[PDB]
């Protein structure tokens, strides 16, 4: 069972800006 | 990583999470995604 996954849920809400 | 070099289309937007990571942000539908669109499209 080597689940790997990397990304994918990280990247920020939209809004507009960049805010993590 | 395999990036994107080139111009966003009429709705995304390159952005960083400040720790350095860079994301994408969808104008359209008002998302995000570390993923570049222009690599995957149709």
């Amino acid at each position: 069972g080597p689940l790997g996954s990397e990304l994918e849920s990280p990247p920020p809400p939209y809004s507009r800006y960049p805010m993590d | 990583g395999p990036l994107g070099s080139g111009p966003l289309p009429p709705g995304w937007e390159i952005r960083n999470t400040a720790t350095g990571r860079v994301y994408f942000v969808d104008h359209n539908n008002r998302t995000t995604q570390f993923t570049d669109p222009r690599l995957s499209a149709n």
